[PDB]
C-alpha cells in the first residue's frame, strides 16, 4: 500500500488525519515534530508527507528545506496542511518545495481527494 | 512614539487570537466531517472517542472566550470578588487535577507542596483563585522545555507576611531581563525562537494580576533563561 | 476613547459573537453523546449537519480577526482578472440565502446594464466585500416587517463597475454615517444590542475596496434603510 | 404533560433544548422572541419557562418584568439561559424574579437536572 509520513505536533490532529488515510488502503507513520520527521526517513521513503508548519524543535519551513538538500529526500510529494493563512506563508511554503498548501480547518474529504491526485 | 503602545500589540492580539481559536476548532469540523461521512466505517467505540473530542476541544475554545470575556469585565471594573473561608490545600490539588491531561500531553509533571502542615484556610474568592492557578499552571506547561525528560511545574504553598504565599515554579524555557518588566501588561507576550508556535493572547498573566490585586495581594516573578521561572502570588490571610 | 474604550468593547464583543456558534457546538456534540439510543437516523445526521455548519459560521468569524490584522500589515495582496460580476453577485447572493431566510429577508439581484460585465477584480476579495454588505443588509433588516429585503444593484458608471447594495433596513443616524467605516465603530442603540459583531467588517471592506483604486461611501434614513455604494475602476 | 414556554431566538438552539426536554416526555411551546411568548401565556399556562436574555423586539429583561406585573404569570418559574456571563446580568435577572439563571454555553444534562429540580 502507499505510505504516508504524517507530521504534526497534535495528537488530536494525526489522530483524525490517520484515521481518515487509514479509510483509503494507506499505511501511515507519525511524527510529533520536524526532527523526528527527518529521522524517521533514515528507517523508510514514504510516498507522500503530510506536514504541519508550527511545530517546536524542527518547524515544517525547516523540513521543506533539508528535504530539498538531500537526494533521497528531495522527490517525496509533500503536503502542507497549515492554519497559516496568509498568501505570503503559502508562497514560501511552495518556494521550499511544497507541493500543495491546504489551510486549517480542513475538509476531512477533499483533504483525501488531494492525497490522492498527488499519489496517483 | 508609544503608538504601538497598545496598536501594533494590538494587531498582534487580533492575529494570536485568530490562531488560538483556530486549533481547536480545526479538529471540531474534522471530526464532526469524518463522523457524518463515515457512519458506515465506523465502529461504537471509536464514534463515542470522536464525539467526546468534539466535547473537550468545545470546552477548551470555551476556555478561550471566558479569558477574553473576563479581561473586557476587569477593563470595565465589574468583575467583583466574593470571599469565603476556604482551605488552599484542597483548592490547589483541584488546580492540579484539572491541568492533568493537558500537561501530560505535553509530558510535564504536576507536583504540589505545602510548607505549612495543612488545611491551611484563607480567606478568599475560591473561583477566582483557581483561576489564577489555571493560568500559572498552563504557563508552566506552555512554556515548558521542548525536549526533556524531567519537565515540571510545581506549587509551593507558605504562609509568610501575615499572608499566603503561592509559588508557582517551573525548569521551563525561563524570561529574559527586559521581558520581566513587561510580562504582566496586557498583550505582551515574548517574541523568540523558543515561543513562536506557542499560541497565546497576552492577556492572561493581565488578569491574573488584576484578581490577584482585588484581593489586595501582589504578584511578582524571578527568571533565568535557559532555566526556569517562579511566579509568586502574595494574598492577605483575611 | 480613541480607541481604548472601543477595545474594549470589541473585545467583549468577540466573546459574545462566537459564543452563539460555539452554544450550538457543545449542545448539539453532549446530546449525540448521550442520547445516541434516543436518536433516528435523519436526526443524527441533522444534529451532525449542526456541527459542522456552526463550524463553519466560527471559521468565518476567525477569517474576518485574521483578514483585519493582514490588513493593519499591507500583507493583504489582491490579484485581478477578468470576471462576469453577474456571476460573482449570483454566487455571493447563492452564499447568502439561507441566513437571509433565517431572518425572513428576501435577497434580490438587478443588473441596470446588460450581462455579463466584464470587470478587472480579484474576485475571491470582492466577493468577500458584498458578503459584508449582503450579511449586514440582514443583520439590521428591521426587526418585524413582511417585506424585507437587500438587493444587489450592478451598473456602469464614470468609467468603472458601481455596485449599489440597498435594504429597507433600520438605518443609519447622521452622526454615525461618518464613522461606520471606521475599525471597531458599531451603532449602539436599541435597534442594535442584540446583533453580534466585532466593527470590522466595514473596515476591511473599505481597505479591499482602496486596494482595487475604488471608493465606497453610505446613504441611508433611519427607519427606511441605507445603500451602500461601492466604486471600482473597470481596468 | 408537563409543558415547557421554550424562549429564544435562535431556531438552532431551540432545536437542541426541545430535543432534550422531550426526552423527559415533556411538551414544549416554542417563542421566537418575548413579545410572542407573552402572548402564547393568552391560551396556556405552562409548568416552566426557559428563557434568553438577547432577543429583539422584546428583550428577556422586559419578559421577565412583565411576567411579575399580572397576577396569572407571576408564578410560573422561570430558568433564564443565557450568554451573559457577567455577575451583574445574574443578579439583575434574580432581581427581575427568575429562579435560576445558566450561562451558555451549556451541558444540556446539567441543564435538564435544573428542569427536573424545578418541576418537582
Ligand atoms: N512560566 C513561564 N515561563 C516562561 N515564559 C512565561 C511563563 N509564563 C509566562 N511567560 C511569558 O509571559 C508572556 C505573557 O504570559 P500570559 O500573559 O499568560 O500570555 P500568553 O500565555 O497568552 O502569551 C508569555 O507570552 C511568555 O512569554
Ligand atoms: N445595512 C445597514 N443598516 C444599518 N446599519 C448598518 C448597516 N451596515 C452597517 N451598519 C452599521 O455600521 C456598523 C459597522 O458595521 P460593520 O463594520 O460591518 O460591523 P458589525 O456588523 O460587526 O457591527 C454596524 O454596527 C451598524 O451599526
Amino acid at each position: 500500500s502507499k505510505k504516508v509520513l504524517l507530521v504534526d505536533d497534535s495528537a488530536v490532529l494525526r489522530k483524525i488525519v490517520s484515521f481518515n488515510l487509514k479509510k483509503e488502503g494507506y499505511e501511515v507513520i507519525e511524527a510529533e515534530n520536524g526532527q523526528i520527521a527527518l529521522e524517521k526517513l533514515s528507517e523508510f521513503t514514504p510516498d507522500l508527507i503530510v506536514l504541519a508548519i508550527m511545530m517546536p524543535v524542527m518547524d515544517g519551513f525547516t523540513v521543506l528545506k533539508k528535504l530539498q538538500e538531500k537526494e533521497e529526500w528531495k522527490r517525496i510529494p509533500v503536503i502542507v496542511l497549515t492554519a497559516k493563512g496568509g498568501e505570503e506563508d503559502e508562497s514560501l511554503a511552495l518556494s521550499l518545495g511544497a507541493r500543495k498548501v491546504m489551510r486549517k480547518p480542513f475538509s476531512p474529504s477533499q483533504f483525501i481527494e488531494e492525497v490522492k491526485h498527488l499519489l496517483n | 512614539e508609544r503608538l504601538k503602545r497598545i496598536d501594533r500589540m494590538k494587531t498582534e492580539f487580533i492575529a494570536n487570537i485568530s490562531a488560538e481559536l483556530r486549533t481547536p476548532l480545526t479538529a471540531i469540523k474534522a471530526y464532526a466531517e469524518t463522523i457524518y461521512n463515515s457512519l458506515g466505517e465506523l465502529d461504537l467505540s471509536t464514534l463515542k472517542e470522536f464525539l467526546e473530542v468534539i466535547i473537550d476541544q468545545s470546552n477548551h475554545l470555551e476556555n478561550l472566550l471566558n479569558e477574553l470575556l473576563d479581561f473586557s469585565r476587569l477593563e470595565r471594573k465589574s468583575l467583583q470578588i466574593n470571599r469565603e473561608k476556604v482551605d488552599l490545600c484542597d483548592l490547589v490539588e483541584s488546580a492540579v487535577n484539572a491541568i492533568k491531561e493537558f500537561a501530560s500531553s505535553h509530558n510535564v509533571n504536576v507536583l504540589f507542596e505545602s510548607n505549612v502542615p495543612c488545611p491551611v484556610e484563607a480567606y478568599i474568592d475560591p473561583t477566582r483563585i483557581r483561576q489564577v492557578l489555571l493560568n500559572l499552571l498552563n504557563n508552566g506547561v506552555k512554556y515548558s522545555k521542548k525536549d526533556a525528560p524531567d519537565k515540571y511545574v510545581k506549587v509551593i504553598l507558605d504562609e509568610k507576611d501575615g499572608g499566603v504565599l503561592i509559588i508557582v515554579e517551573d525548569n521551563g524555557i525561563g524570561i529574559p531581563d527586559h521581558a520581566k518588566d513587561r510580562i504582566f501588561e496586557q498583550f505582551y507576550r515574548v517574541d523568540s525562537s523558543l515561543t513562536y508556535e506557542v499560541p497565546g493572547t497576552g492577556l492572561g498573566l493581565a488578569i491574573t494580576k488584576e484578581i490577584v490585586e482585588l484581593h489586595g495581594g501582589r504578584i511578582w516573578v524571578e527568571s533565568e533563561v535557559g532555566k526556569g521561572s517562579r511566579f509568586f502570588v502574595w494574598i492577605p490571610k483575611d
